[PDB]
């Protein structure tokens, strides 16, 4: 027979560029924000689909505020910083938190309700005129 | 609900890297049963206890690296303290420290110190401090700082400082130097000038921070302040307001 392209969604007569279970016209297998195509270069896949180097980064590279490795996987962003979903948790306990529970923003640490419930009260009076 | 002698004895057969005793009325570590024995856990959590002191005892857990002794009472540190190779997050906040221990900068690891509401100031902080460098989180907020010591400088992997509700009268004109400088907040201090070489940063982007409310500020400060946060940098770059600085230091 012959393959359908993944984009234009026409059949292949030249090149087949193979790539990610589909097949591709040689102009057609590109970048997912810059238009361009790779032309045999090298892909970076992420849940179908895929970049070139220089915008792989801007996208998937969030770094893990607690483990200071680069984010693979699920990005938990909250308090203008990014953390891995198991990393996230509370600052002052260390048990892990989801965006889904209860917690306080504290100097940009998030901090689960229970623990800010034993702050001294003479802090917590004064931050709730802050921010 | 477990006592903590389930916690010791199941966290070494099971192998669990991370113990968790927090909020358990400890008063004392060595009271916690086989506590050092546990030569391989990465993480323990003290938080909320009763804690007057950490023993020297915490040296043979050669391989913690998050250490969390927030709320607690602990007046002084072991100098064993600063012998956690691995050791990344440090919590002291919420305690009771006037003074760090002989050698505490001797951390090689450490990447987020938080000091948080403690009684610690310039004279606090041993000489050795600021060698380190591995640091990019440090925590300062609710003490009694009223000079940041020069040598901030040297904590050039900085990304976060806090210092708020401090004492300052001023900041370290070597804060220009921390080039990886996401978030600052200084809210709440007597500062009255910003130093100009400051203006190197600039934190007015969105993933970044710069607190400074309730300082008394000088009046063309506060003006630009108004404005937003960009026409402070915009301001402190001016060579007007370098003008001001100089004879104002005088003054
Ligand atoms: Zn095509
Ligand atoms: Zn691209
Ligand atoms: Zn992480
Ligand atoms: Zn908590």
């Amino acid at each position: 027979g012959v393959p359908i392209c993944g984009a234009c969604r026409r059949p292949i007569e030249g090149r087949v560029v193979n790539a990610m279970g589909k097949q591709w016209h040689v102009e057609h297998f590109v970048c997912a924000k810059c238009e361009k195509p790779f032309l045999g270069h090298r892909h970076y896949e992420r849940k179908g689909l895929a970049y070139c180097e220089t915008h792989y980064n801007q996208l998937f590279g969030d770094v893990c505020f607690h483990c200071n490795r680069v984010i693979e996987g699920d990005v938990v962003s909250a308090l203008n910083k990014a953390w891995c979903v198991n990393c996230f948790a509370c600052s002052t306990c260390n048990t892990k938190l989801t965006l889904k529970n209860k917690f306080v923003e504290f100097d940009m640490k998030p901090v689960c309700k229970k623990c800010y419930e034993k702050f001294p009260l003479e802090l917590k009076k004064r931050l709730k005129k802050l921010a | 609900s477990k006592s903590l002698k389930k916690l010791v004895e199941e966290s070494r057969e099971k192998n669990q890297p991370e113990v968790d005793m927090s909020d358990r009325g400890i008063s004392n570590m060595l009271d916690v049963n086989g506590l050092f024995t546990l030569s391989h856990i990465t993480q323990l959590v003290l938080s909320h206890n009763k804690l007057t002191m950490v023993p020297p005892n915490i040296a043979e857990l050669k391989n913690l690296e998050v250490l969390n002794f927030f709320n607690n009472q602990i007046e002084e540190l072991p100098t064993q303290i600063s012998s956690l190779q691995k050791l990344k997050h440090l919590n002291l906040g919420m305690n009771r420290l006037n003074t760090l221990p002989r050698g505490f900068g001797s951390l090689p690891a450490l990447e987020v110190l938080d000091l948080t509401y403690n009684n610690l100031s310039e004279n606090s902080l041993p000489g050795n401090f600021f060698y380190l460098t591995t640091l990019r989180a440090l925590y300062l907020s609710d003490n009694d700082f009223e000079i940041l010591p020069p040598d901030i400088g040297k904590l050039t992997k900085l990304q976060i400082l806090s210092l708020r509700d401090n004492d300052l009268i001023s900041l370290p004109k070597e804060i220009g130097e921390l080039t990886q400088l996401k978030e600052l907040h200084i809210q709440g201090n007597r500062l009255t000038v910003l130093p100009p070489e400051l203006g190197n940063l600039d934190l007015t982007g969105q993933k970044q921070v710069f607190k400074a409310e309730n300082n008394p500020w000088v009046t063309p400060i506060a003006d630009q302040f108004q404005l937003g946060v960009s026409h402070v940098f915009e301001y402190i770059r001016s060579e007007t307001y370098k003008y001001l600085y100089g004879r104002h230091m005088q003054a």
